């Protein structure tokens, strides 16, 4: 029995669903884990509960990869994509009683996705990133669902100028790993500094001899360590031996020579990129076509951060790599700011690369499975049954809204039906500055659609070692 | 307590006293402001609001993970 | 645990009334099982302990009243 195999995967793939299909949402019902070590955490976040669940399942473990790939991505709905994956599981199980076999009901899953998006195109409102008004207000709103409330105004035009930089015209995907959140003890949060140039996360030398300003600099990258025309060097932090000689420091003051040292090893690969640079690993092949270009380099603390800064790398092959540096108090504060502003930024990213937005709510869903249950019919054959189930999937979304809200079922569902035959998109969610871009809602169905293809394809599985 | 709050919000009262406490010494009802049991506003306002913190956060939990 | 860290947060602050604090959590939690029964949403029990919660404060702010009695009745008095 192939498929009773199979058919044992879906039904634990979906106790998982059901599992998160509680946390969706703001409302949505928290989950207790404690893991094996013996710590307890506990959130609503669907993508920190399938990253520390610890799953031994073979297939469940796709629900991770897609949850990874969903915060990558788009950055929103790590949740809701887990919810849609295990409707089209339950969806078909009712079409392999009926002798369907699954090819079939996962290459109706390619041409279902594809007819979802050309759809919620027509109903998406264009939008384009020459309009700041725009993005002021979306980034804002997402700010909302934090402590940080009234401080957030003056965090709405840090995130769209820094993306608006880096934009340019049909950039398509936009990293947002080259954008660091700089978390520093200190200052408040009304106190930010682009410095669009570069960013750093170490201090200067404290010791006697350091310049810790240079003007018209070459900054390098060298893994190297010296122990027992370059006017800046980075030296790696290696905590084994020593990275810097005391007599190298009093060498190098002579010659004019600005240090850096104990640099991050993280932070290697990301300086690497930005500043359009290449690694040393010996000074044999160290050369000066290696360096960098900075007009001024110079050690700014607003309070007690000592933190240099780079402007004006001018480099061809590099971009304009902005770092945004947060400050604040109690460490509760840099760190919840640091997740607020990323999920922030994930926004304006799905704009950038598909424009448009959309009204969030699960207003999409219901005139979707609206349009696809009369369609139905202009097909024939067993891939015309599949539309019907297809649009019965995509309503888990907006049902589970209204549950974990506290609101009856069926009777919001019922309602969203006949409010949205006249209007359009009308439902009012606009009015309360509630916007879902359209990427988000695109790489759900697109990565729901791989992710149970995924696993109807397996037939069986055994040891292999 | 039900009698004393009907005529509260009419601004007129006869018999209608309010703040009434227990009395646990004597075994009788008097009030508390002049048996000398009297609590800060801060110990009152701070104890209920947190209360309903650790409420809230045992009722959200509808599922139980255990390595 | 957690209300062993509720046990914890009122000693670090206000210091008295821990006991107290406990037995309300305590009651809310008998109540709103019983809730399950006759069908009621958790978020609806919270959200309507969260609405309560703010029209409760400003109720107690209106009977709140600083020291009277001084003159004619004897209130600090009893205390000692």
């Amino acid at each position: 029995k192939p498929q009773e195999v199979r058919k044992a995967n879906i039904i634990a793939a979906r106790s998982v669903a059901d599992a998160i299909r509680t946390s969706l949402g703001p409302k949505g019902m928290d989950k207790m884990i404690k893991t094996s070590r013996g710590e307890i955490i506990i959130s609503n976040d669907g993508h920190t509960i399938l990253k520390q669940m610890a799953i031994l399942h073979p297939v469940a473990r796709m629900l991770v990869e897609v949850s990874a790939a969903q915060d990558s991505e788009a950055g929103d709905g790590t949740t809701s994509v887990v919810i849609l994956t295990g409707a089209l599981l339950g969806a078909a199980e009712r079409l392999l009683n009926k002798g369907i076999h699954p090819t079939i009901i996962a290459d109706s899953f390619q041409s279902a996705a594809k007819r979802s998006v050309d759809i919620l195109l027509e109903m998406c409102h264009k939008v384009s990133l020459s309009d700041r008004e725009q993005l002021v207000r979306a980034a804002s709103t997402s700010l909302s669902s934090k402590i940080v409330s009234q401080y957030s105004s003056f965090l709405a035009p840090l995130a769209v100028d820094s993306v608006l930089k880096i934009s340019d015209e049909n950039s398509k995907n936009v990293d947002l790993n080259d954008i660091r959140l700089v978390k520093k003890v200190g200052g408040t949060i009304d106190d930010t500094e682009m410095i669009d140039g570069v960013v750093l996360t170490q201090t200067a030398i404290k010791s006697a001899g350091g310049p810790t300003r240079k003007e018209k600099a070459k900054i390098g990258l060298i893994q190297f360590q010296i122990s027992p025309k370059c006017n800046v060097l980075l030296i790696q932090k290696s905590i084994l031996r020593d990275a810097v000689n005391d007599l190298a420091l009093h060498f190098l003051s002579k010659l004019n020579i600005m240090v850096v040292k104990d640099i991050e090893r993280e932070e290697i690969e990301f300086l690497s990129k930005g500043l359009g640079c290449k690694p040393i690993a010996d000074i044999e092949l160290f050369t000066e076509d290696r360096l960098g270009s900075a007009d001024l380099v110079e050690e700014i603390d607003s309070d007690g951060s000592k933190i240099v800064r780079v402007t004006g790398i001018r480099n061809n092959n590099a971009r304009p790599t902005v770092s945004v540096v947060i400050r604040g108090a109690n460490n509760m504060i840099i760190d919840e700011t640091e997740r607020s502003l990323h999920d922030a930024l994930c926004v304006i990213r799905c704009l950038v690369k598909e424009r448009g937005l959309i009204a969030g709510g699960g207003a999409p869903e219901i005139e979707i499975s609206r349009r696809l249950s009369k369609e139905a019919r202009s097909m024939e054959g067993v891939q015309a049954f599949i539309w019907q189930e297809f649009a019965s999937a995509l309503e888990v979304i907006p049902t589970t809204l209204a549950e974990n809200a506290g609101l009856n079922s069926i009777k919001v569902v019922t309602e969203l039906r006949s409010k949205h035959e006249n209007g359009e998109l009308n439902d009012n969610t606009y009015e309360e500055h509630i916007l879902q871009p359209v990427l988000v809602s695109t790489s759900a169905i697109t990565l729901a659609s791989e992710c149970v293809k995924s696993i109807l394809r397996i037939d069986d599985i055994a040891f292999s070692r | 307590h039900a009698a004393s709050q009907m005529a509260k919000p009419e601004d007129v009262k006869r018999r209608s006293y309010r703040n009434y406490g227990l009395d646990l010494i004597r075994g009788k009802i008097v009030d508390e402001i002049h048996a000398g049991v009297l609590e800060p506003t801060i110990s009152k306002v701070k104890s209920l609001k947190s209360a309903l913190e650790a409420c809230v956060a045992i009722l959200r939990i509808d599922t139980m993970i255990t390595v | 645990k957690i209300l062993v860290e509720l046990a914890q947060q009122q000693d670090r602050e206000i210091g008295d009334g821990t006991t107290s604090v406990v037995i309300i959590a305590s009651e809310l939690l008998k109540r709103a099982n019983e809730l399950v029964k006759n069908k009621i949403h958790p978020t609806t029990i919270i959200t309507g302990f969260r609405v309560a919660l703010r029209e409760a404060i400003r109720f107690i702010n209106e009977v709140l009243s600083t020291s009277v009695d001084t003159l004619g009745k004897e209130t600090l008095i009893n205390i000692a």
